[PDB]
């Protein structure tokens, strides 16, 4: 084989690259939702309810 | 009141258990008027017989005026602990779930507010709403128009969905993703958008809900709020978009989201930058169109600026460098991107990341980025001037030496065999420049390259025979490869499965004599 053809078989050939995905799974990492406009008087929730965090 | 109404309470219980459903209606209006007053509200609440009569009326009633008055009593009682416990003990939950199927607004408004308070403050309420089938009913109500109602209904969904696989699947099976995506691209009310993004955030970690939010146009819909004043909404959309990103690789019509994230890399907020860098690496993954678009909106400069700004913070650096590696290969604008990293003074920082305190996953990513940057001939000399070659050789040798003691696993999640392949592959491309070849050879790396032809890994043989191929074009170097006893394994690698290894093996054999 010649030098121009041997350097061509090498040039025809290519080197790739792999694109890897990064897997993120974040589901856990103030000021209450305003109450609905209803025909009822303003009733305040017990202190034990608005002081303590919701049941997990 | 505590004496006067306590004797009028068992009277209204008898009147609610009456056979004539006209007397029951008059009684429900009376109990309703008494739930308005504080003193008598406590009296209804303290008696289990009375509450079980109100619950019993509600699910068996056909009259609408009684339905609202009864659900209105339960609404008033739900502001109290003993009231919540009473509603729960008396089977108020399956009764309230049934009321979520009524056409009357006042009833739905009372039933969802009561169920919300129950889910928030009563233990065992979550499981009771699930077993009762309340999720199908709640998702079905996302077609409504009152913004505050939607915000409560969406919060009920969040509380129920959080950490529970079954409830996430019910939401999905009942058209949840589409109904939630509709809300983001329609309403302006902040409390609704924030609560809706939280449900979407919870749903985004489920492997089946994830591709469904994507096909519902969720990426673009969450993309609409990244410019909003409240940071809690921007941040929740970002965490959701980040979770979804590894499944949105094939999604079209992403121009806007990509452009906004590129802009977000410049914020002074650490969490915004970390997320935006993470979303960009995934959306730049195997999608040539996204790669081309990110390069066109000033993405390369933005990412180089991000890495400079980050320093030792790998939460930002790893996805930013991965984004850069993807943008620097397999697309029409790769050549431009390769030059842009240099033109935006990116090479000094990219080479710096190959050195400690940087951990293994970042180094592996940086090596792959350098392989890509080395494809551009205008990067051949500046990469040499930053000291990339002696470090790539140092990384290669130490990694190979660890593979030799482990002949007779993972380190920080990376096999040392991957660092060998990566570094030898980066040197293979760097070896296209004549001066780089002198440097590589001067590092006494030829005896190592010959040893790498004997490895059981096909990909290491390919890059080793490849670097020897580029080095062998200069006669003094080819003679040194021959003097290392490379003729025997390269002749054995001529018979290989991979045509890439065999071509390189043949080229060195030719170059060593002729």
């Amino acid at each position: 084989k010649q030098a121009a053809v041997n350097a061509a078989v090498q040039r025809v050939q290519v080197l790739p690259d792999a694109d890897t995905l990064l897997h993120f799974a974040t589901e856990s990492t103030s000021s209450s939702l305003s109450a609905l406009s209803l025909d009822e008087p303003f009733i305040q929730k017990d202190v034990e309810l608005r002081i303590m965090p919701p049941v997990q | 009141d505590a004496e006067l109404a306590t004797r009028a309470i068992p009277e209204l219980t008898k009147l609610l258990n009456d056979e004539d459903q006209v007397v029951v209606n008059k009684a429900a209006v009376m109990v309703h008027q008494l739930s308005k007053k504080e003193a008598s509200r406590h009296a209804i609440m303290r008696s289990p017989q009375m509450v079980s009569a109100i619950v019993r009326t509600m699910q068996n009633t056909n009259d609408v005026e009684t339905a609202r008055c009864t659900a209105g009593t339960l609404h008033n009682l739900s502001h109290h602990r003993e009231g919540l416990l009473a509603i729960f003990k008396s089977g108020g939950i399956p009764a309230l779930v049934k009321m979520l199927g009524s056409p009357v607004d006042s009833v739905l408004f009372y039933a969802i507010t009561t169920l919300h308070n129950l889910l928030l403050h009563q233990e065992g309420a979550k499981m009771a709403v699930r077993l009762a089938g309340g999720l199908q009913k709640m998702v079905a109500l996302l077609n409504k128009t009152n913004v505050k109602f939607l915000a409560i209904t969406t919060d009920c969904l969040q509380i129920l969905a959080y950490g529970n696989q079954e409830s996430k699947l019910i939401i999905l099976a009942s058209g949840g993703p589409q109904a939630l995506v509709n809300i983001m691209r329609t309403y302006t009310y902040e409390k609704l958008l924030w609560t809706t993004s939280r449900v979407l955030k919870v749903l985004s970690v489920c492997s089946s809900n994830k591709p469904a939010i994507v096909e519902a146009g969720g990426m673009q819909a969450l993309g609409l709020h990244l410019t909003d004043p409240s940071q809690r909404l921007v941040q929740n959309c970002l965490w959701t978009l980040r979770n979804l990103s590894d499944a949105a690789t094939k999604q079209e019509g992403m121009e806007g989201l990509l452009g906004t994230l590129v802009q977000l890399l410049g914020s002074d907020d650490i969490n915004v930058v970390t997320c935006a860098a993470g979303i960009l690496s995934n959306l730049t993954c195997n999608n040539y169109k996204n790669k081309m678009m990110v390069c066109q909106v000033g993405g390369i400069e933005a990412l180089v600026r991000t890495v400079l700004r980050a320093g030792d913070r790998e939460d930002i650096t790893e996805p930013a460098i991965c984004a850069l590696r993807h943008l620097t290969s397999r697309h029409q604008e790769a050549e431009m991107a390769q030059n842009a990293v240099r033109l935006h003074y990116g090479l000094p920082v990219v080479v710096k990341l190959l050195h400690p305190p940087s951990h293994w996953p970042l180094i592996k990513a940086t090596v792959g980025l350098i392989r890509n940057l080395a494809l551009c001939p205008a990067n051949h000399a500046p990469l040499r001037e930053q000291g990339a070659i002696p470090r790539l050789v140092q990384l290669l040798v130490r990694a190979h030496q660890d593979t030799q003691r482990r002949t007779s696993q993972f380190v920080e999640g990376v096999r040392m065999e991957e660092i060998v392949e990566g570094c030898t592959g980066a040197l293979h491309i760097l070896a296209r420049d004549v001066h780089n070849r002198i440097v590589i050879r001067g590092l006494n790396t030829i005896p190592l390259f010959v040893q790498l032809l004997y490895s059981p890994i096909e990909n290491i043989q390919r890059v080793a025979a490849g670097v020897l191929c580029e080095l062998a074009q200069d006669k003094e170097a080819a003679e040194a490869i021959e003097a290392e006893g490379a003729t025997a394994p390269l002749t054995e690698l001529l018979h290989s499965r991979n045509e890439g290894v065999a071509t390189y093996a043949a080229a060195v054999l030719f170059r060593m004599s002729e």
